This record gives C-alpha cells, structure tokens and sequence, in this order.
C-alpha cells in the first residue's frame, strides 16, 4: 500500500532505526560502493580503449576475394586427391571439405565417402585424423 | 490540528 | 435534503441514533425500527427549525405546531426530544431572542474559571437553564485566546483568525446571531526564497506533491508497518519524516549503484569480446602470411601444394567470418553501452533549494499543529481528521473578539480576578481569587460546582498557578503532563498603503536553514485596512519571544523589501507582536497530540472530579469540579468551535446533575 515513488520496506526501516547513526552509516557505504564501481568503469573502459587501438584497421588487409565457382557433378582426379587430403586434415566436416574443393556440394561430398570408402581407404584416413 | 494547514490538497 | 442537512449541520448521522441519544432514549433505541425513524425525524426536524431561525428561541409548543402527523401524534416523545436538544445545546444555544423571560428564582450556584469561548458558551447555557453563574477572568477583557487588536480603522486577530468551514460548524449558527464579516480565503499562496525570487511554478508543484507523498508515507509507516515505538519511546512525526526521507535518499543511491553495476557488466562483456577479436586478428594475420607463402609457389605444383593453398584459403575465410560475427556483436554492445550513458538515474533525491522549500511545507505543518514535528504523535497527530468541516475557510474582517463580547452580554463576569486556589468537597466548593492589579485583595466564591476552562498551558504550569484542594487525581495530572500544548505567534504590520497583490490573501517566505523554517514563514492579507500578519511557527516561536519587537519588525521589513523592493515597503504606522508562551493566562497557543498521548487524553481532561465523603461511611457524593476548553474536546481540539462545543457539553452535564434530567 505505500504511495507511488516512495520505497519503504520493513528491512530498510529496521536498518535505519537499528542504531542512532545507522542511517548515515548505510548512506556512506552506498557512496563508497558507488565511487568504487565508478573507478572500476574508468579502469575497464581505459583497458577497452587499448584493445580497440590494437584492432585499428580491422581485417581488411587480410581479407580474400569471394570465389564465384559453379558446382560441377563430374569428379576430376585432382578433385578426388584434394578431397582425400581434406578428409585427412578435417574430419567429417563435410562443409569445409566442399569449400576446399570449391565445386562440390555437401550432398556430392556426402556420397564420395560411400563410393570411394573401398578405393581411398577412407576408414584408415579418418583413423589417422583422429590419432593427431 | 491538520485543518489549519494552508492550501491543503 | 432539508431534514438530512440539519443532522449534518448538527454533526449528527441523519439515519442513526448516537451514543448520547441511546443513553437518554434507551426505550426507543432498544425497541422497534419504526419508532427509531419517528424519533430521528422529530430530532432532525426540530434541528432544521432551529437552524432556519437561530436568532429567536425555538419553544416546545412552536416545535409541535410545525410537526405533521404521525410525528406530532406522540406529544411526550416530541417533548423529550426537544428537551434533550435544548439541554445538550443543539438548539437554543449562543445569542437568541428569548420568547418566555427567564424566571427570577434561580436554582444552584456555579463558578466558571475563565471567560474564553468555552467559559462564555457554558455560562449562557447555565444562566438560561435557571442557574446562578459567575465567571472569574484574570484578564481585563473576555475572549481569552480569541484576541483582536484595535487602533483606529486597524483590526487584526492575534489569536483565532479562521473559521475552518461552515459545513457542520456551530460558528455557522453564531455568525447568523452575531454580525461577523466572514470573508472566504483564496487558496492561492505563492512562495519566495531567501533572496525574494518566487519559486518557479513547475518546481513549487513538485515539492508540494513530494510533501504530501512524505506525509502519506509516515501514515503507511505508522498503520501498515506499525513503526510507532523506537527504543522504548513513542515515534515522533518528525522522526518518521527523517526515516522516510533517508529511505528515499537510500533508494536514489541503490538506483545509481544498480545502473553503474550493469554498465561494468556490459564493459566486461565488451572487454572479453575485444580480447577474443584481438587474438583472432593475430591468428588471421599469421594465417594470411602462410596462405601468401603457399600461393607464392608458382604452378605447375603437385596436389599437396595445391591443397595447401586451398586449405589455408578455406581456413582464412572461416576465421574472417568469426571476426565479422564478433564485430557485429561488438557494435550492438557499444549501442547498449551508449544508451545506458544517455539515460542515467537521478543524481540526488532533493536539491538544497528543494529541501529549503520542503522545510516551508514542514513549517506550514508546524504552524497548523503549533509545535515542532518532533513533538507530534506519528499515530494520532491527525486523529480528529474525520470531523473536519466542509466548505471554504473564512476570516473575520470584524475581528473575532465580536463573538466573545456578544456572548458576554448579560453575564456576571469578574474581570481582573485571578483564581489562585480551587477547593471542592462533598458539600460544595470555594474558589479563592485575587485582584490582578493588587494581589493583596482576596475574594472567596462559594458554589455547588466549579467549571474549569483554564488552558492546558496553565494546568501544566509547574510550580502551579492554580492549586486544587484536594489535589487532582493521578489520572487527570498524567493526562495534563502527556498532552502537548503548542505555541504560535503573529506579527501585525499596519501600513498607510497596500504594496502587495490585493487578490492574493497568503504568501510564504522560505528560510535559509531548517532551524529557522518557521520564522516569519507566512504572511496574511485578510483585512480592509493595509495590514500584513506574519506567523512565527515551529522551534522559532519559542526563541522569537526573547527577541524584541523592533528586531522582529526588522526581520519582517527585510523579508518584505526582498519581495516587493525597498521603495515599495514603508515603515509601519502600528506594529504588534504576540508572545503566547510568555502570557501567564495561556502559557502557549493551543493543544497538539504529543508523542505518547492520544485522543483518549482529551476525554480524560473532559471527565469531572468527584470529591471524597466528608464523614467516612457517607454515601458517594456528586461531581463538583468539571472541565471544558479546546483541550477537553477530542473531535474538535485546538479550535474556537471546539471550545464552544466543550462549554455547551459541560453546561448540559452540570444541569443534568444539579437540576436533574
Ligand atoms: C495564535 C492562535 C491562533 C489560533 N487560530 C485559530 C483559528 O484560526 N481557528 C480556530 O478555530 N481556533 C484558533 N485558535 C484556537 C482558539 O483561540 C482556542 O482554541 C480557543 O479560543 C480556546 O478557548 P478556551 O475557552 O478553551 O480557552 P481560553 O480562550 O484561553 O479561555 C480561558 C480563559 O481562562 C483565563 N484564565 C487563565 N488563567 C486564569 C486564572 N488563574 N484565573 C482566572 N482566569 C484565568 C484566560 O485569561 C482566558 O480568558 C488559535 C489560537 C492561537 C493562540
């Protein structure tokens, strides 16, 4: 039932009444708590200012142009050899392997494993990737 | 008493 | 309605019988609903008749004539109702033309101490009931704490000034009987700070709203949280206000903390992200070099050398995506962080100027209760709130003295007669008084009954101005100690011309410090002549009584000069300064409900004293010593209407005792 814009809890009343200078004690500890949080802002925003300095330039110098290469259904001997090495470096990450080759969808790369399992000992290649 | 207050609202 | 409105104007519920009525009409209230409604209509109608023409006595015969059947059926019921109303002063009270002249043969003898409104009200009632009445008054005038200053056309009340609304006010009846010039007070009242600058309208409204919220809070603190005792001592209203303000400061700080604490949490998220982005930029830089070196190997190349270019390319676009996702996340945390900096919580609960203006509203409250807020009972300070009258507050342009002077006509009043000792026994009373002018001249008044209207200030005086023999019982003296008697002074400034706004009745002055919030904090313009009246309230009243009139008129002119400019404010022709605490026939202004007191002490003050038997084993005597005055009326304390009503009450209680009901 307290009036709007007034805040009066049993706990707060008891904490101001408890002592003869409890009120003034409670108000200074919030003042010191506030000065303490305001200096911890200055510290982190000055730390954050330094990290922004180090990121000046972004990654625009190290950015590589986009590849506009059109996915092809036919597997060249090159593409097969790229794939086996992609299976060796990356695991079952079908997405990365497609990106490396550059003209094989995740669907196409999915099938490669079953067709060539026998011929490119892909089980052995995965075991070699797991051991590292 | 309360009633003596000026501009009581 | 007209019958329903008469009950309201008589402070009675129109549709129900009161406790007082139940006592005098037990047969009726204990019986059938129809008889009660008949009783209530007879009562309500009799009142209506009196109220419509209060300048002439309403007889029983006149009442019966103007009653229609079946209400005029029962002639004894009508006679009992009329008699009850007359006895208790609900009809034929104040100043009216008597139809049947008073019988020469008088029954019983009453001494009334004080010719204030309470005294005069009682005296008239008793005399008109056929008792022998003598008032003893210490002053050279009647009216007591109703005191009107008069020099030529200048007229200004140093005592009671305001009729607190006519709706249910018995001074409504008196105003028809006496020629009082009642003039409505305009609620509008601007403030003016230490320098003389009007408080800007928007700010004034903000502080006032805050004052009312702070009061409402103390009430919440009192009734809901039951914060009425602290360290085995009653909680003051002042204490509660301090505590409520502190909790409002405590919230402002808590609010700031929570806001800055969520800023550092955001800054720490950003810090943890920037570190991730800095480490990723280095890994992107290193990986770009590796890719550059791999592509520097010109074709034709084996498939492992081709794979190295392709794998490093794939790896670099992946890490460049991560950094772009993190850079988006960084950009939205920088928006959030800039928005928190834009919308901070309030710096302070109340400014230094706000606290000074709030102190004026506390001064206003210290004026109304005529005491520092540190003395008022938190729980009960406002205990009489439910009985406040309806309608606009009015001033008496005539001067309020016109009322007591009128009431004093045809009454045996000994002025300059200071009661020193009140003696009361099974066989009667002696009142021992002296001449105020020569203390040696001693007077002895022998009476059946004494009505004490001595102010609470006097009853409190230690060592006593008035000795009671035998001494008042512990229950009476404890009530006198417990109850608060306040102080409030007026400075009357009479000029040759109006240098102020005639359409504004009141205007405040804000003091520099809390310690002086009451000092000339309010100015009244209610009179025809050019008169300004300055109130001294709170702690200031007590202290300002030691300071001389010149210095006080000094501080007054200074404050007025600051608001209207040095050229506009002349020297006043006539100045008057009240000192009510120093006045030995008041010892203060009026009662307040002190911390540790309640409404119940007002009822204790009203209770009459019954002497012991002269010879032991003699039957229980009758009451001899009765009490009236504003400190005796729980529902209308510290008022003229309260005094008036307390007199009428004791006249009825005394008549009932000594003439029989
Ligand atoms: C500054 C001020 C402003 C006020 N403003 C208002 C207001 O605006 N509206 C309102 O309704 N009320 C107001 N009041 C209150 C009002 O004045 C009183 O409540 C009322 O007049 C009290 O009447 P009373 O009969 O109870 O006491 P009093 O009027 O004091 O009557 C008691 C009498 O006893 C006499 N006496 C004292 N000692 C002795 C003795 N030893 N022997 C013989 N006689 C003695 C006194 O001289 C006095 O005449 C105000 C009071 C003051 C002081």
């Amino acid at each position: 039932k307290p009036p709007k814009g007034m805040f009066l809890s049993q706990e707060d009343v008891e904490a101001v009444s408890a002592n003869a200078t409890a009120a003034t004690t409670v108000l200074r500890q919030l003042d010191m708590e506030l000065v303490s949080v305001k200096r911890q802002i200055q510290n982190i925003k000055q730390t954050n200012s330094a990290l922004k300095e180090k990121l000046d330039g972004g990654i625009e110098p190290y950015r590589l142009p986009e590849v506009i290469q059109k996915c092809n259904a036919r597997w060249t001997t090159e593409e097969q050899l790229l794939a086996v090495q992609a299976i060796r470096k990356y695991g079952r990450d079908f997405q990365a392997i497609s990106d490396v080759i550059g003209n094989k969808s995740v669907v196409q790369v999915k099938n490669f494993f079953v067709n060539y399992r026998r011929r490119f000992n892909i089980d052995e290649v995965l075991q070699e990737w797991e051991a590292e | 008493p309360r009633s003596f207050l000026v501009r009581k609202r | 309605s007209g019958v329903e409105g008469a009950a309201f104007q008589s402070r009675l519920p129109h549709d129900r019988m009161t406790s007082q009525e139940a006592a005098c009409f037990p047969d009726i209230i204990s019986g059938p609903q129809q008889t009660q409604k008949v009783f209530l209509f007879i009562r309500n109608r009799t009142l209506q008749l009196w109220l419509d023409n209060p300048k002439i006595q309403l007889t029983f015969e006149a009442t019966l004539q103007q009653l229609e059947a079946p209400y005029n059926s029962d002639t004894v019921l009508v006679h009992r109702v009329h008699s009850y109303l007359e006895r208790h002063g609900l009809i034929n009270f104040g100043i009216y033309k008597r139809i049947k002249p008073l019988p020469t043969k008088k029954t019983g003898k009453v001494i009334i101490i004080g010719s204030g409104v309470s005294g005069l009200a009682a005296a008239r009632q008793l005399q008109s009931f056929g008792m022998d009445v003598t008032l003893l008054e210490a002053r050279d005038r009647v009216g007591g704490r109703v005191a009107t200053f008069r020099k030529g056309n200048y007229v200004a009340d140093l005592g009671a000034m305001v009729v607190t609304g006519l709706g249910g006010n018995p001074m409504a009846v008196v105003s028809k009987q006496v020629n009082m010039e009642l003039a409505k007070i305009k609620q509008k009242c601007p403030l003016y700070e230490a320098n003389g600058q009007a408080v800007p309208k928007e700010k004034d409204e903000m502080v006032e709203q805050e004052f009312n919220r702070l009061l409402e809070a103390t009430s919440y603190l009192s009734h809901q949280l039951d914060f009425n005792v602290l360290n085995n001592k009653p909680v003051s209203l002042g204490q509660a206000l301090e505590v409520v303000i502190q909790l409002q400061e405590k919230h402002v700080k808590d609010e700031q903390i929570e806001h800055w604490k969520k800023i550092v949490k955001t800054q720490e998220e950003l810090k943890e992200l920037l570190n991730k982005m800095v480490n990723l930029k280095e890994k992107i830089k290193e990986l770009h070099q590796q890719y550059k070196e791999a592509s520097e190997v010109k074709p034709p190349r084996d498939i492992t050398a081709e794979f190295l270019v392709k794998s490093k390319h794939r790896d670099l676009t992946a890490l460049c995506k991560e950094y772009d996702e993190l850079a988006e996340t960084q950009g939205k945390l920088e928006e959030k962080l800039q928005e928190l900096e834009a919308n901070p919580p309030s710096d302070v609960y109340l400014s230094s100027r706000d606290r000074q203006i709030l102190d004026w509203h506390f001064a206003n409250l210290e004026f109304a209760n005529a005491t520092p807020l540190s003395t008022l009972s938190l729980k009960h300070w406002d205990q009489d709130d439910d009985f406040e009258f309806t309608g606009s507050h009015l001033t008496v342009r005539n001067g309020y003295s016109c009322v007591p002077v009128a009431l004093a006509e045809g009454l045996d009043i000994k002025l300059n007669t200071a009661v020193r000792q009140v003696r009361y026994t099974a066989s009667g009373c002696e009142v021992i008084a002296v001449n105020t002018r020569s203390t040696s001249q001693t007077f002895i008044y022998k009476c059946d009954a004494v009505l004490c209207t001595l102010p609470l200030g006097v009853l409190k005086q230690q060592p006593p101005a008035v000795q009671f023999v035998p001494p008042l019982p512990e229950w009476k003296t404890s009530a006198v100690q417990r109850m608060g008697f306040g102080n409030l002074n007026k400075v009357v400034l009479c000029f040759d011309r109006v240098f102020w706004d005639p359409s504004v009745n009141l205007f405040g002055h804000v003091g520099s410090t809390t310690a002086s919030r009451g000092e000339l904090f309010l100015f009244w313009n209610l009179y025809k002549a050019p008169i300004l009246l300055a109130l001294v309230a709170g702690e200031a009243a007590g202290i300002m009584e030691n300071i001389s009139d010149d210095v006080i008129v000094g501080r007054c002119l200074a404050i007025l000069k600051g608001i209207f400019g040095s050229s506009a404010v002349p020297q006043p022709k006539e100045t008057v300064v009240s000192r009510w605490r120093a006045d030995p026939w008041a010892r203060g202004s009026y009662s307040y409900v002190a911390a540790g007191s309640s409404g119940n002490d007002y009822d204790l003050m009203a209770q009459p004293i019954t002497p012991g038997p002269s010879i032991p084993g003699a039957p229980q005597p009758i009451p001899r010593l009765f009490f009236a005055g504003e400190h005796t009326i729980r529902n209308y304390p510290a008022t003229v209407h309260g005094a008036l009503l307390s007199g009428l009450r004791e006249a009825g209680r005394i008549a009932d005792q000594f003439l029989g009901a």
